[PDB]
């Protein structure tokens, strides 16, 4: 959950790495993707999409076992100066497309880096974010010029707890070596199904592991497979993944300028050109 | 840090170019010579 | 973000022939 | 894409026009 | 059927003529790029700074920094300029003649530009040397922490007349 | 007023100078092509002019450079004109010459009469690149950064003085502020001498054997 | 936000320009 | 029209140049005024126009500070230098790495010594080369493009 | 009563011979200037470093920096070294493969090289990836405040013969 | 083996270049004097060699400079001499400079045929100055920063752009780091392109007219 | 003997550049083996021998770090600017003192042009150019001097 | 005398502009030289001497009145590493010219900082320091080089006390504007004579000044001369002056080599010039 | 900051050089042309 | 303390006999 | 300090004519 | 000085006399 990368690393979701801190909790890696525009003017209100595509008729593990779906959310970070658009000043046509959204601001200031999430992976495929463009002309320390942008989204249950404990959405390995003996299967009044191996033989050894209810079984009975090893099955259907992009605060003196110059080119071109043929013209009459 | 403009302008000249260059290698393997060689 | 590229690629690509082109009108309605 | 086409065309357009009605200016007074 | 000499040049007048424009235009920002960046585009006069060129903190001046209160601090457009409860201006320690910090003489009270012997009062006006013209002036009053300097208009309250430097 | 011309004409013989230049014709074989050279050129005196414009305000180290080049985008009057333009002409060089190089080839251009003439523009593209490459670092952000500190280990293969090697571009062990420092030296000094010895090469044997013949 | 985009049309009519005006120039290819 | 002179192959220095596959600026259009002095400020006031557009419409980034102790994910050279970075990382061997390397321009110093076995221009007049030419340019580009893929998806380029 | 082409290229050989041994002798401090001068000419190994290439207090260490003590310091020739009572060695996080840093992952106990995906153990010694080759490894004792470092000459205690970098 | 000269000879005309060589004639007119300008372009090689050799090291930074300097001297190998070497062929360049100019003038060298090579020559006298004083400064120093805080002033008397130069000299109003900046661009990038195109000038002139007349 | 090849003042060619003042390298001693090859590197060794015995000898110091707040005593440009120091600081006209310096540049470029009132080499043949040369290197080398004393003692040098 | 330099200014004798703070209580100025060999070789013995002349058969005031002569008295300031070269390394010729002199360092540790006097000037008008240079092979951080080395030296008494208030070895200026009256010379049966005179007229006034005996008098009765004026005459015949040198701390190999080279130098030349005469010869062949 | 050693060498320099000019400016004065000047 | 000598005296000889074997080697003034 | 000045000048003076003459001499000594 | 002026006078005589014996020796074998 967005929030949880905001208790367990407070100061910020990007590591001096580019590695953003979900993908400490969330292990699987599904795709994910970032699209504003090339350019923007100051002051204005543009419109920055994420995508978070997942195989929409699919399923999960829920927490106590059940099979519900999955979940979006994203951490998105705009560049200094950047932020959600102020609710009067998005245009209808986009404040329908943007949805009941809650951007959520990674710290009290960080306006330009915005959490959004859970919501529900059947609408939220793509999250609209409505964003207002900076104004160098009136905060005298944002400029003109090309940022950054970063974006970390997720679908799917993680893989553990800030806590710090395991999940259910993930694999459970085997305690130690050697070779198994019972598997049954509790469910105390409350805490859900909790199949139970053992292990044994050799070098004396009697540890068990249990493990939640919702991952597969891909083990039988009577074999000896070493200890750390794929006993349970990947339930994981979710998945982590980032984008970077970038966008130019421009400012439109600086194009319409080279608009004047872009002419003033063309037209010394032409000047250039059709004074190449006065002197062929001239050169003609040299011929004879 | 990868760079879609620049690597697009890359590929359309490179072949625009690897292609008029044969263009012109043929339209003057055809109506060649004159002048004398 | 790679739509900018295809997007690169076609038109430094095809504006050469308009360019061309648009040399080689010039040089019909001038009479070369 | 649509926009950026109407500009190009009208652009070059209006440019090819200086061309062709300097030329003929240029020409039908003895400047060529 | 031929154009003459005339005409050619005139030619030439529209197409160097316009490849002049692209050219100019082209050396514009280049040439401002060189002109550097201006001190301070807001006001006229910033805040001092000591060694470092940091902040000098208004207590731990007055507190121990040498006796006499006559210091060198980092002033208007980076001269060093002297500091004298404190005094209203500061005194600019550039000679007038070429240009080296004139040091503070406690026991005879006048100024001393070692580099060619001319000196200067309490005040900053000179009383010889080859130094043809006045230390410089400068408001100093403060701001909540340190000090904050501003270029000196009103007329030399030690001259008579406007200042060489307004 | 009292003829400049014949003023120089007394001493120099300007006009042995001017024959020399209105004497060459250009064959019809010649496309537009034949200016990738020329083009090539240009992003380089491009290059020249901005390059220069930066080291009046670029600090080649550790504690600055990044600062620097902040400055330069931010502060300075066009400074942010002036650095993008350094940066798409050096992209524009290097591809024009490619180009340039593929004109060379697929038109035989590099045979017989001029296999110096080629020779030179391969080391002409060596040393393009390198200019690239050191310029690449300076900013000494994070991208630029890492990929010295590849480049810079991959001589240490090499037999006998694969280490010397990397030891002498690096200024030492790891990349560090001697590293930035030689690249400076480098990207500022060495590297445009060079270039300009070679290029100088390029054109005067260009301009000896005149251009090659057609297809 | 449409000044932005004559000005990215501005980079492709002076590309296209300068060819034409070279062809033309030197009635070439 | 355009202005043409034709060669004069009545001047025995002319065919001495010829012969030595070198007497091609002295005839076609005149250099001087035709070309040096009006297309070729064209050419060169496109050059920079294109350049300066491209700089005002997609000016250059900062990225972030320099870090020793974190390395980047997202490090790529400049576009030139892919293949060369492919080749280097994709190759078990440093040594047959840097070799491959070097063998690039080394390779390009040869090219004018094999080739010149014939005196052909034209590559249609040349297949073998045109056709070693075209390989590499593809075999080129590929690894180029390589460069962008994980090492793993690397060579097939995610395809077999 | 002329020297034949024999004597006149003796005296060559006597005159640009020892002209070559001028320009040697000229050249040779040149090169050798720009050597760059080597890192610790007394022992092998120096003390550890940190963020500002400074020195690493021993007790700010242990007492804050991180759980399960495997920090990142700039340790022999420069080369960012972890760090996990402390241990005997240190590993060299410069993946063997083209030298990136390799972040360590305490949630699997293994190191990866995220350039091109090799991973080693909790010890240096790889397990995967394009890596042919182990991370490095080093003497860490302690030597009043802080750390000392030193080249690690002995057989590789986790690979069974010599090291590839002794 | 092959005749490298035939290989050569074939396509540039090697031969055409060796001629132009063994065909000058050194006259009777001309004694040792008209060595120091040789020897004043001696002087400056050795300036190159070493200025080059120094940037490897150096850093031109309010923070680092003087320990830059410091550590050339101290840590790097023959630093001492190579730093040594390029003040001393800095204060001979000069010196050898002025006893050319001594020549020239009593031996009415500069004269018709011959102003523009005087001209050209006045400049690299002026170019050659600016590099001694931008030198000075780079350490950093107490004497060459004073110095540096005294000359630039100087412009500042010029009536409508006298405070514009003295800006653009020194990167703003008073002496900093903008100006150690400036004057290391001036003093490793600007002077020696300008003192490489005038000397250029100054050879070619002087190739093309032959030494001047005996007296 | 040495080796000598007169003047041929049978050749037109050789005839008009002595004219225009100009075919001096035409004869005397043929310039190459037995100058650019055997005396050029004896003078350039000669040269950098004596540069790095002075080095060694003699060799650089390290002064003490700038201090913009305390202004040397003892404070000279190197000896090749002290006249022009002499003159900035003996002249209570700054913009004078300027336009002096700015004249010995300027002024040196006029010397072609007035004493191209004759052709005279030689100094001898020329007694006016002469003593207007040693009058000013005179001048030159006195406040040179002049700028090692204090302000005051400076012009008389202490003498008058 | 040098001792108060370290009272005042313990940290050191000289300020960041060189002055020397000798200057602060000696106002005047006499010349004043140090010589040391052009260089000198690693852990060596040698010579450097300051000289601080004046008129032998010239005296000044005392502090009571007398006229006593003067004493001088230096503070020279050697280079890092070097220092007074050890009783016994000093040769019985040389140990003779140094005579009984207390090199005194500037603060313990700056032994190349040396204070000396005040000795008599008569014997001492130059002051020989037995120095012994450093050595770069044992003492890893002193280098071969050149370095600087500083001499303030002073003759006579002073102006100013550490105290603060003046002497009497200079002038007195007077007190107010206006005219004097009366001039009286107390002498109190232990503090000797003091001249007293007194001012007035005009707007008020009646402060006096108390001159001690020593200075002359050059002021009559009747004058009214304004505040500040020359009223004394100026006692004073001594004076404190600086001089600056540099030494070359050498390495023997470093001119060992030199010499190799430019032995090779030389001998390269020669065979230049041997070679030119063998074409001379070949080409007198070719003149027939 | 001066500099005896060079200082010296300068004057030293300069009229050894203005000297054996003026030397060779006369030499020629007198015994001058042959060759056909 | 007199190979510093010898080391002054290098200097001298080579100025001395450079400037010998140029005029020696140009017969030379 | 100022010893060496005119050390200096002197023998760069004088040197000259020992080389000078020095030369002469091998000329002699030679046969020119 | 004086120790100065025995080295040089040696140093310069020492080289003066290789110089001399060379031509002879290099004169008188024909070499010359
Ligand atoms: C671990 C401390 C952790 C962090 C930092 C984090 C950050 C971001 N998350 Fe998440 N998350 C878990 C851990 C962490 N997340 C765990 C464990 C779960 C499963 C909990 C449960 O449902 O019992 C979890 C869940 C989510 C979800 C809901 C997915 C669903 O459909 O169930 C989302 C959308 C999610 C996203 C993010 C984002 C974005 C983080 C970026 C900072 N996590
Ligand atoms: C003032 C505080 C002061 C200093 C810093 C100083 C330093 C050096 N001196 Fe001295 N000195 C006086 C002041 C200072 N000196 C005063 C006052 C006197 C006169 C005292 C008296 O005799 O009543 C004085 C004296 C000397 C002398 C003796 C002169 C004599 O012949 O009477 C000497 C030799 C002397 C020298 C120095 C030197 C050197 C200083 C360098 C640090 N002072
Ligand atoms: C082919 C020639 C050149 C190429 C290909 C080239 C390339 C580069 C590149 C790619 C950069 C990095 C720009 C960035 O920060 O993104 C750069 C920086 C820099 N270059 Fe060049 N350059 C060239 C010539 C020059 C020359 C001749 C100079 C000096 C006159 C120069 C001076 C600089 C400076 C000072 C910087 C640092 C400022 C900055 O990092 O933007 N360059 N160069």
């Amino acid at each position: 959950y967005p929030f949880w990368a905001q208790q367990t690393y407070p100061p910020t979701p990007r590591e001096p790495t580019g590695r953003i801190v979900c993908a400490n909790c969330h292990l699987a890696a599904k795709p994910a993707e970032v699209e504003v525009p090339q350019s923007v003017l100051p002051d204005t209100v543009f419109k920055a999409v994420v995508k978070i595509p997942y195989d929409t008729k699919l399923q999960q593990v829920a927490a106590d076992g059940s099979k519900v779906g999955l979940n979006v959310g994203a951490v998105l970070m705009l560049p200094e100066g950047f932020k959600i658009a102020p609710e009067e000043r998005i245009p209808e046509e986009l404040k329908k497309e943007v949805g009941d959204v809650y951007f959520q601001p990674y710290k009290e200031g960080q306006d330009n880096v915005l959490l959004v999430g859970p919501l529900p992976g059947e609408q939220y495929q793509e999250i609209v974010f409505p964003v207002l463009s900076p104004n160098p002309t009136t905060d005298k320390n944002i400029h003109f010029g090309k940022y950054a942008i970063h974006l970390g989204a997720n679908r799917g249950r993680g893989q553990i707890y800030p806590t710090g404990e395991k999940s259910n959405n993930n694999v459970f390995t085997a305690s130690a070596t050697g070779t198994i003996t019972k598997i049954a299967k509790e469910e105390d009044e409350y805490g859900n199904v909790k199949y139970q191996v053992s292990i044994q033989t050799d070098s004396g050894k009697t540890v068990v592991d249990t493990i939640p209810a919702g991952p597969e079984l891909i083990v039988s009975e009577g074999q000896a497979v070493k200890a750390g090893e794929a006993l349970t099955n990947n339930p994981n259907v979710g998945g982590f993944g980032q984008d970077d992009t970038e966008i130019v605060l421009q400012d439109p003196n600086r194009v319409k300028w080279m608009i004047a110059f872009i002419c003033l080119v063309m037209l010394a071109q032409l000047m250039l050109i059709l004074k190449k043929k006065q002197v062929e013209k001239v050169q003609a009459a040299e011929m004879n | 840090m990868v760079e879609p403009l620049l690597d697009g302008l890359v590929l359309g000249l490179v072949f625009a170019t690897l292609g008029g260059l044969f263009y012109a290698a043929y339209q003057q393997y055809k109506r060649p010579n004159e002048l004398g060689g | 973000m790679t739509e900018e590229m295809l997007y690169a690629a076609l038109l430094s690509f095809g504006l050469i022939f308009v360019g061309w082109g648009l040399g080689v009108l010039l040089l019909k309605i001038q009479g070369a | 894409m649509i926009l950026g086409a109407v500009f190009y065309i009208v652009f070059i357009a209006l440019f090819f026009g200086i061309a062709v009605g300097i030329i003929f200016a240029i020409k039908s007074i003895k400047l060529i | 059927d031929v154009p003459d000499m005339g005409r050619r040049q005139f030619m030439n007048l529209l197409a160097f003529g316009t490849v002049t424009g692209v050219a100019l235009g082209a050396l514009y920002p280049l040439v401002k790029y060189f002109i550097p960046p201006s001190g301070g585009a807001v006001g006229g006069g910033t805040t001092a700074k000591d060694k470092l060129g940091n902040n000098v903190k208004v207590s731990k001046f007055l507190e121990s920094h040498n006796a006499g209160d006559r210091v060198l601090v980092q002033g208007l457009k980076g001269d060093p300029t002297y500091i004298v409860a404190i005094r209203d201006y500061g005194i600019n320690a550039v000679c007038t003649h070429l240009g080296c910090v004139v040091p503070w003489n406690a026991a005879e009270n006048k100024f001393k530009c070692p580099c060619h012997g001319s000196q200067y009062d309490e005040t900053g006006k000179v009383i010889r040397g080859p130094a043809p013209l006045s230390l410089a002036l400068c408001h100093a009053t403060v701001q909540d922490d340190n000090i904050v300097l501003t270029p000196w208009t009103e007329t030399d309250f030690r001259t008579g007349e406007k200042p060489w430097w307004v | 007023m009292a003829n400049v011309y014949d003023w120089f004409q007394e001493r120099l013989e300007i006009q042995a100078l001017a024959d020399d230049v209105t004497s060459k014709y250009v064959p019809p074989h010649v496309n537009i092509f034949y200016c990738l050279g020329g083009i090539t050129l240009t992003c380089f005196l491009i290059q020249f002019a901005t390059g220069f414009a930066m080291t009046f305000y670029y600090k080649p180290t550790v504690t600055e450079a990044y600062a620097s080049v902040q400055y330069i985008m931010n502060e300075v009057s066009f400074g942010w004109l002036i650095r993008s333009i350094h940066r798409w002409s050096a992209s524009m060089m290097v591809l024009m010459m490619i180009l340039h190089v593929f004109r060379v080839y697929l038109t035989g251009g590099f045979k017989k009469p001029r296999e110096l003439t080629w020779i030179s523009g391969v080391i002409l593209a060596v040393i393009t690149v390198s200019f690239g490459v050191t310029g690449y670092s300076l900013p000494w952000d994070q991208v630029g950064y890492w990929a010295v500190k590849i480049v810079s280990g991959v001589p240490e293969a090499i037999p006998v003085v694969g280490v010397l090697i990397s030891d002498l571009l690096r200024g030492g062990s790891s990349v560090g502020q001697a590293t930035l420092t030689r690249y400076y030296s480098a990207h500022t000094f060495v590297l445009p001498w060079l270039i300009a010895v070679f290029m100088l090469l390029h054109f005067l044997m260009i301009r000896k054997q005149g251009i090659s013949g057609p297809l | 936000m449409e000044i932005d985009v004559l000005g990215w049309v501005a980079l492709l009519v002076v590309f296209t320009w300068s060819i034409a005006m070279v062809v033309w120039g030197r009635n070439g290819l | 029209m355009a202005t043409l002179k034709k060669p004069d192959l009545s001047d025995p220095k002319l065919r001495a140049k010829l012969a030595k596959g070198m007497g091609h600026n002295y005839y076609g259009e005149p250099a001087w005024p035709n070309d040096l002095l009006y297309v070729f400020p064209v050419v060169i006031m496109g050059t920079f126009a294109c350049i300066v557009a491209l700089s005002v419409l997609d000016p250059a980034m900062v990225g972030e500070p320099a870090d020793p102790f974190a390395t980047p994910l997202e490090i790529l050279p400049e576009w030139y230098l892919y293949p060369v970075f492919q080749i280097l990382r994709s190759v078990p061997n440093k040594l047959l790495g840097v070799l491959l390397m070097a063998s690039v321009p080394l390779g390009l110093i040869l090219v004018p010594f094999i080739e010149n076995v014939n005196k052909f221009q034209n590559p249609f007049r040349r297949p073998v080369a045109t056709t070693i030419f075209l390989f590499g340019t593809l075999v080129t580009i590929w690894l180029g493009i390589g460069a962008t893929f994980p090492l793993d998806k690397t060579l097939t380029l995610g395809l077999f």
